[PDB]
RNA sequence: CCAAGUCUGGGCUAAGUGGUAAAGGAUGUGGCGCCGCGAAGACAGCCAGGAGGUUGGCUUAGAAGCAGCCAUCCUUUAAAGAGUGCGUAAUAGCUCACUGGUCGAGUGGCGCCGCGCCGAAAAUGAUGCGGGGCUUAAGCCCAGCGCCGAAGCUGCGGGUCU
RNA sequence: CUCGAUGUCGGCUCGUCGCAUCCUGGGGCUGAAGAAGGUCCCAAGGGUUGGGCUGUUCGCCCAUUAAAGCGGCACGCGAGC
RNA sequence: ACCGCUGAAAGCAUCUAAGCGGGAAGCCCGCCCCAAGAUGAGGCCUCCCACGGCGUCAAGCCGGUAAGGACCCGGGAAGAC
């Protein structure tokens, strides 16, 4: 969503890079994190 | 056929006489009033306050118009009038009672109410 | 069909690059080179934009029009054609080249195709 | 550089109006602080402020310390319209020379202030360098 | 030929049972020439003259069945278009000619106040200041009446011969009675 | 670095590996770009990189193969969840056939290859040859039935859980 | 395209960056220093208790880590967990911050960098100057080497003023 | 740049781009069950209505509607009114 | 966009660089409308045969072949001409 200033959630939401792409990851709906 | 500001009589007793066409009712552009359709204008002036009322915001519909309606039955159909019935949101009249005749349409459209309330339709 | 034997050439992995780049060196001078292999050709790796900048000569379309040829025969078309000019010679110069795809007479096969190959 | 009219004639004598230095607590070797790099009539206001988020976030022990202070000004617009411009002065500061000592996380083991400043920092304006002094930070 | 094809009848309704207005068409099977196929090479159109008398005055199923009557000796009477079918016919315009930007072009013109002043018929622009001279775009009176003018979802709904000739759903056959009608049901959506 | 039990008939050709086996009859691909590893009795890693980046490339491959075995001989198995208080599931034809209201069940085929089971009705699964070619297709149809988590029911990855 | 090394040497790119931009992000990638250990056989996997006085103070109608304001100590023992954490009405399960068997040889951390991807959206139609170019493609950094190219400088010869 | 001169507001017509998208599809989000909303990412195809009072645009009001979009181009257009 | 599968480098996970799929009124195709003057003048069938005299690579001057066309006339929802 953020697009822009993404930075770790639940204590693992992921950091995973697709297309260089970096877009946050991690068991909840609630860090559907990207940019 | 009817809108703007092109005026219609009564045939119900709703307590009205003539109104006014706002808007063809149905969906943007459209711009007609046939009888079956229901049409969005108001009283140019209707009896001594039956219900209704000189210039009271309305709703009625199509049942007699002289710009004559093909029946599918590559047949023809008019009036020496144009006029219609009010209407309860309900697609439903309240003038009681009937007039002048009308035609088939209505059913097709829904309203028997009227449909057969009339004196005589054609 | 058959034709002479003057410019007798192919392709296939090479560059895309100086590759016509002589191609025409000797377009110049004033030779005929007819070869083909299309598809086998060659250029830069980064296929994905690779397919891209020449889809860039795809939908390039410029209501005064834009055409932009869809299959490796073009590809070679421009760029080549790029190497000259557009005064006589060089003109002619387009029509004294010629290429094909298979194989006539005795990554360079995506890009197109993929934009119209 | 253009700077003021002079330190009494234009506008030269004020408080500059602000929130004062020390804060957080001692402390006699670890060296847990702030500084920068970047030029810039420091924006006084955006100043003051800041540094005082700083303790907003945190609340005691950590040499909230803090070397910095503005002192001359600008002006624009007031008068006719952009011709002969007399002068209208608003907002004073001071020039952070291209980096140096800022302010002072400065305490034994108390990053629970470090982080803190660093709250600081991301605040602030210019960028800003987090650092440590003589030692470290512990 | 790969279709099938005539001329125009003329239109009338009439009967159905809520009743219905269509067109005439008249075409027997106006003989079959050669038959299209790039075989070996490029191969397309021969003649093997067998025509009329006076033709020498001027002197893969569609195609397919086509060699069924077009070997026969020639012409191949048309009609499968059968009992309730959609093919779809390429009329001729209509030498309608070089008119106003009004019928042309659908437009509204001088207005009332001005919708007279002896003014009347014309376009209202081309283009902007700095934009750049002209476009393509807007049409012009670009003549009609001549255009290879056709349509869709054309159905037949019958046919009888006495003199082959075919009944229409809807007419606009484009062109004029005594017209160059062609008809196909291509791409047909109500299929 | 790894084996190739009873059967691994083993052809690396081109680029190509052709393992033949019991009910695991598989022609898969891998690699020119590197080096290919096997020597009758075992196989494993070749280091064409050696180095982080295609290191990876086989610590890949490695599985990669680890899959042709495992898969040529005792093919794959995907366990599915048929989770439905309406929904429902129970072969039929070449394909199965399941429901979950809408009114058009469907039918899905296991085009050579994948097949299908039904094990009973409410719960069934994928044997195939290629844990490749099956997690996939196995799932393809897990979702292609809404597993919709809002308070439990659909098809589910075995081993799910629920909501609130 | 247009004249001149698809020179050689050794690095760095894997985005077409080059071919305009900032604050701001992130086990991208390549090169440098630190803390703990792998035979108290190490981080991620896996077996298990997943310890007791901890169920302290404001608010309690509920702090009793898992409402929040203050504590942050003691322990009989395999050590501890000021119990960072998903919750519910507080309690009630799991999770390492705690370690045995099984493996077994490199595993997690911050400082220093040189290259690089999101932020970075526009109006006629598209853009490195154009065709174009991914270990001489070519870019960029550090090294030696030879050729181009002004009307500038040498040779040719005339001119002309002081 | 133009004063040896580029005729300026609103309207009319004829439009043409653009996307930060009003309607429209596709999506992930929700304190989302349904339904309907809110949040934000992808997409411009097509489309985005009658009146009123105002020189006006703007704007308020009336009846619609899926919708009744923001803005370019001398806030497009006088050798076209 | 957006959702997944198979799995490295991170012996555990990851739509992921490489391998394979899902998914839009949108692009390409498809549906109508031109259209090789696209100097790359395209295909194909159906006709016409080697005439005269002159210096030349006379590819230059004459009867021709209704193969054939035209012009003039008479006519067209073909149409300013």
């Amino acid at each position: 969503k953020v697009r822009s200033s993404v930075k770790k959630m639940c204590d693992n939401c992921k950091v995973v890079r697709r297309h260089g792409r970096v877009l946050v990851i991690c068991s909840n709906v609630k860090h559907k994190q990207r940019q | 056929m009817i809108q703007q500001e092109s005026r219609l009589k009564v045939a119900d007793n709703s307590g009205a006489r003539e109104v006014l066409v706002i808007k063809v009712l149905g969906g943007s552009g459209r711009r007609y009033a046939n009888i079956g359709d229901v049409v969005v204008a108001t009283v140019k002036d209707a009896t001594p306050g039956g219900v209704v009322k000189k210039g009271q915001v309305v709703k009625a519909v199509v049942v007699r118009t002289k710009r004559g309606v093909r029946r599918p039955d590559g047949s023809y159909i008019r009036f020496d009038e144009n006029a219609c019935v009010i209407i309860r949101d309900d697609k439903s009249p309240r003038g009681t009672r009937i007039f002048g005749p009308v035609a088939r349409e209505l059913r097709d459209k829904d309203f028997m109410k009227i449909i057969s309330l009339a004196p005589e339709v054609i | 069909a058959e034709f002479d034997a003057d410019v007798i050439v192919d392709a296939r992995d090479c560059i895309m690059g100086r590759v016509a780049s002589q191609v025409a060196e000797q377009a110049l001078d004033g030779e005929t080179v007819a070869v083909v292999n299309a598809e086998r050709a060659v250029i830069t790796g980064r296929e994905e934009q690779i397919v891209e900048k020449y889809e860039k000569r795809v939908d390039i379309g410029n209501d005064n029009g834009y055409f932009y040829p869809k299959r490796p025969d073009g590809i070679f078309k421009r760029t080549i054609r790029g190497m000259l000019p557009k005064k006589q010679r060089g003109r002619e110069a387009f029509e004294s080249v010629r290429v094909y795809l298979g194989n006539p007479y005795d990554t360079l096969g995506e890009i197109s195709e993929t934009l119209g190959a | 550089s253009i700077k003021p009219t002079r330190r009494e004639y234009i506008s030269g004598i004020p408080g500059k109006g602000i929130a004062q230095f020390k804060m957080g607590n001692n402390t006699y070797p670890a060296q847990v602080e702030n500084v920068v790099e970047k030029p810039v009539q420091i924006r006084h206001n955006a100043l003051e402020a800041a540094r005082n988020a700083a303790n907003r976030f945190v609340q005691n022990s950590g040499k909230f310390r803090i070397r910095k202070f503005p002192f001359h000004v600008i002006r624009e617009q007031d008068g006719d319209g952009m011709r002969a411009p007399f002068g209208k002065s608003v907002g004073t500061a001071a020039r952070s020379h291209g980096a140096n000592h800022d302010f002072i996380a400065w305490v034994n083991p108390d990053p629970a202030v470090e982080f803190a400043w660093r709250r600081a920092y991301m605040k602030v304006t210019p960028t800003v360098n987090i650092d440590s002094s003589p030692a470290g930070n512990a | 030929v790969q279709g099938f094809a005539g001329y125009k009848a003329g239109m009338t309704p009439r009967e159905g049972m809520e009743t219905v207005p269509v067109t005439v068409i008249e075409t027997p099977p106006m003989r079959a020439v050669a038959l299209r196929a790039y075989e070996q090479r490029p191969l397309t159109e021969v003649w093997t003259d067998e025509f009329h008398s006076e033709l020498d005055r001027t002197l893969s199923d569609r195609l397919d069945h086509a060699l069924d009557i077009v070997e026969d000796g020639g012409e191949h009477a048309m009609n499968i278009f059968r009992a309730g079918e959609y093919a779809d016919v390429a009329g001729v315009t209509k030498g309608k000619g070089t008119q106003g930007p009004v019928k042309r072009w659908g437009v509204q013109k001088r207005k009332g106040k001005h919708a007279r002043q002896g003014w009347r018929r014309r376009i209202g622009n081309l283009g902007p200041w700095n934009p750049s001279r002209v476009r393509s775009t807007v049409p012009q009176q670009g003549q009609t009446g001549y255009h290879q003018r056709t349509e869709l979802n054309k159905r037949l709904i019958d046919i009888g011969e006495g003199g082959p000739y075919t009944l229409v759903k809807g007419s606009v056959p484009g062109p004029d009675k005594r017209l160059v009608p062609f008809f196909r049901a291509v791409r047909p959506n109500d299929q | 670095p790894i084996e190739i039990p009873a059967g691994v008939t083993v052809t690396v050709n081109g680029n190509t590996v052709t393992v033949k086996g019991p009910k695991g009859e598989l022609t898969r691909t891998f690699h020119p770009d590197m080096t290919i590893t096997v020597e009758g009795n075992v196989i494993t890693v070749t280091r064409p990189s050696d180095e982080k980046h295609h290191r990876a490339l086989h610590g890949t491959t490695r599985s990669l193969l680890a899959n042709m075995v495992e898969g040529v001989s005792k093919g794959y198995e995907k366990a599915l969840e048929l989770v439905g208080v309406g929904y429902r599931a129970s072969k039929q034809g070449k394909k199965l056939v399941l429901s979950v209201g809408y009114s058009h069940p469907v039918e899905i085929e296991p085009e050579e290859g994948l097949e299908i089971e039904v094990p009973s009705q409410t719960k069934i699964i994928v044997k195939g040859a290629d844990k490749q070619r099956v997690g996939e297709l196995a799932a393809n149809i897990r979702a292609v039935r809404p597993p919709e988590p809002y308070k439990g029911k659909g098809i589910r990855y075995e081993g799910e859980l629920v909501r609130l």
